[PDB]
RNA sequence: GGAACUUUACCAGAUCCGGACAGGAUGAGAUUGACAGAUUGAGUGUUCUUUCUCGAUUCCCUGAAUGGUGGUGCAUGGCCGCUUAUGGUCGGUGGAGUGAUUUGUUUGGUUGAUUCCGUCAACGGACGAGAUCCAAGCUGCCCAGUAGAAUUCAGAAUUGCCCAUAGGAUAGCGCAUUCGGUCGAAUUCUUCUCUGCGGGAUUCCUUUGUAAUUGCACAAGGUGAAAUUUUGGGCAACAGCAGGUCUGUGAUGCUCCUCAAUGUUCUGGGCGACACGCGCACUACAAUGUCAGUGAGAACAAGAAAACGAACCUACUUGAUCAAAAGAGUGGGGAAACCCCGGAAUCACAUAGACCCACUUGGGACCGAGGAUUGCAAUUUGGUCGCGCAACGAGGAAUGUCUCGUAGGCGCAGCUCAUCAAACUGUGCCGAUUACGUCCCU
């Protein structure tokens, strides 16, 4: 019953709340290119370990 | 707004110092010889070093200059 | 299936940024100034970069071995496909990123802010290095939060030589009154090995080779 | 379901002792999964949270977080009750401990 | 920020279930679960 | 008659090409066929992301970008030639991968 | 920050504890979960009736704990914006002050420039400026079976006298052109292309130029692919700001809630409700137009999956014995390989095409009936037929941005993203007027 209705919508694999930043698990503004799946203000700190440099 | 900054100065004219008879009074050569006797990260540095240095050398031909003394 | 050129690189940054971060959690308490990591067929072959070597390994490599179960959990890897090593630096004072573990330590130890920071700049400019910069903001004098900084040397902050110039590292030390922020920068010197120091001539400076 | 059954319990404390540190990421979905002596056991994740955060409570472990993900480490009494619990022969001693 | 302006409540506050005793339910008793991993509690099988 | 193909791939352009100059002395030293070092195209992964963490201020912008190295080697030579000709230090950040070209 | 659920932080409900741990009261019945019937919005053990099942995992209450997109950015960290696009900034030692303070860091020229030159109670420094850096031009080596070319042997197709509707203009005068399926063979090569390092520009050269009357420079012209910070970026000192963010984070201090919870899940609704005011967009007001044909033509890019392929992107076919939108099938691409020979839209057309100055075949607001498709959910999104008689005929006072591949016009890609761009970040296409000044205004 309970263990059923517990986090059902969240088993739906579809929606914005599935889909989590891997470092924060803050599901907003999210970099989904390259399958990078890192929010924006993580990324802008964890970039230069990724590889990404500032130029031009 | 073509001024030469004055680590250009000071360098052209640390090169018209240490070498004067191995000078003239064409770029070219004078940026040929620049790149064998100064070490620099840059080419752009090393273009207007030589520029000055044959501006140095052809007011030399002239006359003294105020900063160079050639022993 | 294969993954893509494209996509194997992101996720070999993405696994870098997970290793760096893990292990400067980890070894925050010891002094640690690096990670690399070479991939090949046979092993990975992890090696760290550290000031406390002899902690990180611990007795009979207890430390080691737990930080490898660490990664190995983590990362899905084989057993018998993973090693992790540990090199101390060369030089102590030359890294930032241990540099500030230590004023952070000082920091939390109860130590007046000028004085920590005067210590590290003068360990950092006896270590060779040709400037240093420590700055502290927070609440240190009461309620009102300021930021003090202290330099000596040189220090360039223009252009993007000074990112190769120039190593900087920032650490957040947690005190009673609350949030307190630390970073030092050091100014590499120049050697020609490129162990230490970025190994090219300045950009600003020009030297005349001397006649013979 | 935080409630974890005793058989599954005693079998992530085997793990947790022949291992010693042990990690899983921190979502309350999902399985976590490991190997004892071969073969493969999975328990949902966040029986075993509980289950170390009842240790760390209990000071029997040492825990550390990074990016979404778990490492919890035996300290030298948190081992020694690991083998008082599983009634371990004594002079037993994790993968790590062993040189 | 969210007061607690507390809430007034229009049913009676359900109470916490609690499982039934039965003593020595073993020496009362019957039929065996038929399903073969097992009303069966096991499988809820009417 | 048969065909292998060494394709070098990294993000740092000095050690990709540090890689290809080994491999092609080392086909050299070994005297094999080799159909030249070839440059494809380096590939450009770039990013922008706002530059404020809350939305206020001038709307600025942050680029950044990643460039990725791929060198291909063919050359006619079996697998142990192949794999003792790749077979040294090599660099890290760098990967290479053997195919067999049909 | 393009919200169907989730997100979501808000509202009406209903679950769970994800209160660890310690001390009590229990207790090998501590407990767990339940079919049915009714409880209910719930074929929700949610709670009950009811018995089963689970088994020391858990209950009970006492402190505690924990979580919070609770608070406070006037407690903070970090980051960002702004001051502040300009040329600024600070020691030391000496000089001057009773001192705060000053000199250096001055004025003259020069410059985008605290840029140089000259001067000098300063003399030596440090930082910003410049340099470095990353893209655009032009070029050297390399390089090709993920890029091209030109030949040669075939295979083929047109082939001469040919005069539109009324049929103009616009090169050709050993060897006639063509034919990415003719999927032709062979041989050679790197004109284009690819790309790691190179080069190239420096006021370099020339004025009976300006200036100089040392200089520092400057203006024209030259040379050149490029002639002045070559061009567009990035980086950027030192002070500040109670600027923003406690809704990015396992950044946090202090507080608040904490088991009918300010935790967490689930259900329904809201975040999109309108008379209005304002910011910013997009489409219009037609003929230098609108329909309907044909033609020729870019660039930036993106593509599939854990604890053998399948998801992702595609071409081609078919549906098709008959609208679109679909829907199938078959291949290919992990992306210089497939898409792709990337048939973009501006644009062209001597198309002998329609319209003919009207709110009209201008303009699509807004609404009706059908059908598709995304999705767990459409009370989303295409497509088809109606509606257009919705304004709007170029916009008062006002007021934005912009100097060359620029403005403007035109598309395209990425991004968010199951579905949905009038948004943004890029990208190519077509391509002007004006100025080359000034301190009137700010
Ligand atoms: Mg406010
Ligand atoms: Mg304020
Ligand atoms: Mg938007
Ligand atoms: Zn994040």
């Amino acid at each position: 019953g309970h263990l059923d209705q517990w986090r059902s919508r969240q088993k739906i694999g579809m929606g914005k709340g599935a889909r989590c930043c891997v470092i924060c698990s803050n599901q907003k503004a999210l970099i989904r290119k390259y399958e990078l799946n890192v929010c924006r203000q993580c990324f802008r700190e964890n970039a230069e370990h990724i590889g990404f440099t500032k130029l031009r | 707004g073509k001024i030469r900054t004055k680590t250009v100065k000071r360098a052209s004219r640390q090169v018209v110092e240490k070498y004067y008879s191995k000078l003239n009074f064409d770029f070219y050569q004078n940026k040929r010889v620049i790149m064998d006797v100064t070490i620099a990260e840059s080419k752009k540095l090393k273009n207007k070093i030589a520029g000055y240095t044959t501006h140095i050398m052809k007011r030399l031909a002239r006359g003294p200059v105020r900063g160079i003394s050639l022993k | 299936g294969p993954l893509s050129k494209k996509r194997m690189i992101i996720r070999d940054g993405v696994f870098y940024a997970e290793l760096f971060e893990f292990l400067k959690r980890e070894l925050a308490e010891e002094g640690f100034s690096g990670v690399s990591y070479h991939v090949t067929t046979l092993r990975t072959e992890i090696v760290i970069k550290a000031t406390k070597t002899r902690e990180v390994l611990g007795v009979n490599g207890r430390r080691i071995r737990e930080l490898t179960a660490c990664i190995q959990q983590r990362f899905n890897y084989k057993e018998g496909k993973l090693q992790l090593y540990v090199e101390r630096v060369e030089v102590r004072g030359l890294s930032a990123m241990a540099q500030v573990e230590s004023l952070r330590f000082k920091l939390l130890s109860n130590l007046q802010v000028r004085r920590a920071a005067m210590g590290i700049i003068r360990y950092v400019m006896e270590s060779g290095a040709k400037g240093c910069e420590v700055t502290v903001g927070g609440k240190i004098k009461g309620q009102r939060a300021k930021s003090m900084t202290f330099r000596d040397g040189y220090m360039i902050k223009s252009g993007t030589a000074h990112k190769s110039f120039v190593d900087s590292a920032c650490r957040h030390c947690y005190m009673r009154a609350g949030c307190i922020g630390v970073k030092v920068k050091i100014m590499l010197p120049g050697d020609s090995t490129g162990r230490n120091g970025p190994s090219e001539p300045l950009p600003d400076v020009i030297t005349v080779i001397e006649p013979k | 379901s935080t409630y974890v059954p005793k058989p599954s319990r005693d079998n992530v404390y085997r793990f947790f002792f022949t291992e010693g540190v042990i990690a899983c990421k921190k979502d309350r979905m999902g399985t976590w999964t490991g190997t004892l002596g071969g073969n493969t056991f999975t328990v949902p994740c966040i029986q075993v949270m509980q289950l170390m955060r009842s240790l760390k409570s209990r000071n029997l472990i040492k825990e550390q977080y990074a990016w979404r993900h778990y490492y919890w480490t035996l300290n030298d009494e948190g081992i020694a009750y690991m083998r008082s619990y599983l009634h371990l022969a004594p002079s037993a001693m994790p993968n790590t401990q062993k040189p | 920020g969210k007061k607690k302006k507390k809430r007034i409540f229009t049913k009676p506050k359900k109470p916490t279930h609690r499982h039934k005793l039965e003593k020595m339910r073993a020496l009362k008793y019957r039929q065996d679960c038929p399903h073969p991993q097992c009303y069966c509690g096991k499988c809820h099988l009417t | 008659g048969q065909t292998v193909r060494l394709t070098i791939t990294s993000r740092n352009a000095k050690a990709v090409e540090s890689v290809t100059s080994q491999l092609l002395t080392r086909a050299r030293d070994e005297k094999v066929t080799i159909h030249g070092p070839v440059r494809l195209p380096t590939r450009t992964l770039k990013i922008t992301t706002r530059k404020t963490p809350c939305g206020n201020g001038t709307n600025t912008w942050d680029t950044f970008e990643l460039k990725i190295y791929k060198r291909i080697i063919d050359l006619h030579a079996p697998t142990e030639q192949v794999k003792k000709i790749t077979s040294f230090t090599m660099e890290s950040g760098v990967d290479v991968s053997i195919t067999i070209l049909d």
